[PDB]
């Protein structure tokens, strides 16, 4: 029984979303622009970057055609907290191209909660 | 300026080298390789090569290198070898704390020893490519020289490669390279401290070696809950990982 | 200690009288029972929210980290129209016409409507019928 008026998901501000190949086990603020960002480099393939001393290779990934990305803070009333059309998809030692469940049991299931 | 002094770790590493002295393109030369920074959990590791005409070895043995000394005396002798750049050439590779971390912490394993040797292979490769008339190559090591020499002689099948466990006191060109490498590692850590200090950050870390409790304590006081350490820290060090497991959020990798 | 963050993919148009959108759990067909659904109170256009979650992913979202790696999709509810979508007891209007009870040529036509849909992409009756989840819970 959760409501979100279209004014939230309208004008809501742009967000940077990275998706890491590693699970940081507690949600929490984090100094991304101090530690991660300045590590990101560009090259002929996607991107390099470090995390915990492990080498990461990235690709930009576009939100499906006809769609739009939203960060919803589950608490209060749905409520779009930011917006995105694209996110960096980081992977380990390798770009991680072709397909893994990301760019595709397709992975993914039902929701409850 | 730092605009570019960021990407000393875009490539992850750095080769500095001298113009190759004319004599050393035609006369036979000896080539010493050695290193600094295998140990610290902090800073770059440095590999160096030195070379010079066989005819001019006397200027190293008989003169003043081979002859355990201080950070001061070391700085001077290297200015003498820099001075007579008429017949001694050199180059080093400065591998950064982070290339080191990322090499050893890849999904597919690559150790300190490999990483080091490769670098030593690469540096010797460079000097051939520069048309240095190299005939022998002495390489310093720690422990059993044999299988170090086995793989190094396989590669480079056209030059003699001697691998000695205390080569920096045996052959003068290995002794010199030892000093270039120690001097580069030191200039490389001072630069770091200057920049740390410049921005009112704490650069008081001790010896750099794990096991020296000042260094262990600096690491302790410097552990961001999500990201862990500053680039300065060899994340891949047994000691590094241990501290992070105690003082920073648990993260599961794709190593399922 | 940190307001959980959901990362959602939504149809473009939702950003277009009063408060409009509603989240609600309902009887998931195929036995399911227990599934979230988004309803556009400007009359239906039912939406099925399925989540992407594989082991060992997490999100950096702005100056922060979220632990899931979860990626929620809202997709028009049902047919072949929503087979490009995640490719990467209340309702009203068009209900009569949306009926036309369980026909083998409902299946035949849908499992073909989705064959033409999986015909433009390399795998290996029309729009989001808000009825695929109105038959499993009405007929049985």
């Amino acid at each position: 029984r959760i409501h979100l008026r279209p004014g939230s998901l309208r004008g809501a501000a742009p967000a940077k979303l990275h998706l890491l190949p590693c699970d940081v086990l507690v949600s929490r603020p984090a100094p991304v622009d101090r530690f991660f960002t300045p590590a990101v480099r560009h090259d002929a393939d996607g991107l390099q970057a470090s995390f915990r001393g492990r080498g990461l290779r990235g690709e930009e990934v576009a939100v499906p055609p006809g769609f739009a990305g939203f960060v919803m803070v589950t608490e209060e009333k749905g409520e779009g907290l930011i917006g995105k059309l694209n996110f960096s998809g980081d992977a380990e030692d390798k770009a991680d191209e072709a397909q893994e469940p990301l760019e595709r049991l397709w992975g993914l299931e039902t929701v409850p909660g | 300026m730092d605009l570019s002094e960021l990407e000393r770790d875009n490539t992850g590493r750095c080769r500095l080298s001298s113009p190759v002295p004319a004599v050393c393109l035609k006369e036979p030369c000896v080539l010493g390789v050695d290193e600094a920074g295998r140990g610290p959990v902090l800073g770059p590791m440095v590999y160096a090569i030195c070379y010079c005409p066989l005819s001019r070895l006397a200027d190293l043995e008989a003169l003043k290198v081979a002859d355990t000394l201080t950070e001061n005396e070391r700085e001077r002798l290297f200015a003498k070898m820099e001075e007579d750049g008429d017949f001694v050439g050199w180059a080093l590779d400065v591998l950064s704390p982070n290339l080191i971390s990322t090499s050893m912490l890849g999904r597919v394993k690559y150790n300190l020893n490999s990483l080091s040797h490769d670098t030593a292979a690469g540096l010797i490769q460079y000097a051939l490519d520069q048309n240095v008339n190299v005939t022998q190559v002495f390489v310093d090591t720690v422990g059993m020289p044999e299988t170090y020499q086995a793989r190094l002689q396989q590669h480079f099948p056209g030059i003699e490669v001697t691998v000695k466990a205390k080569a920096d006191s045996l052959f003068p060109v290995v002794s010199a390279a030892s000093i270039f490498a120690k001097v580069a590692r030191d200039k490389a850590v001072k630069n770091w401290q200057f920049v740390e200090n410049l921005q009112d950050l704490d650069s008081d870390y001790g010896s750099g070696y794990p096991n020296d409790p000042k260094t262990k304590a600096w690491l302790r006081k410097h552990v961001d809950p999500v990201f862990g350490f500053p680039q300065f820290v060899r994340f891949s060090w047994s000691t590094a990982q241990a501290i992070l497991e105690k003082e920073a959020e648990d993260v599961i990798w794709e190593d399922s | 200690l940190a307001a959980r963050q959901l990362v959602f993919l939504l149809p473009e148009h939702l950003k277009d009288k009063k408060s409009s959108l509603l989240f609600v759990k309902l009887a998931n067909p195929h036995s399911g029972e227990g599934a979230t659904y988004l309803i556009d109170m400007c009359l239906q256009q039912l939406f099925e929210i399925k989540v992407f979650k594989e082991k060992h992913h997490s999100w950096f979202i702005n100056q922060s980290v979220q632990s899931g790696g979860l990626l929620h999709f809202a997709t028009p509810m049902d047919p072949l129209f929503l087979l490009l979508h995640y490719l990467l007891e209340v309702n009203s209007k068009k209900y009569y016409k949306y009926s036309s009870e369980k026909t083998l040529k409902w299946l035949e036509k849908k499992v073909n409507q989705t064959v033409v849909a999986l015909k433009a992409n390399n795998v290996n009756l029309k729009t989001g019928k808000k009825n695929s989840k109105m038959t499993a819970a009405q007929k049985a």
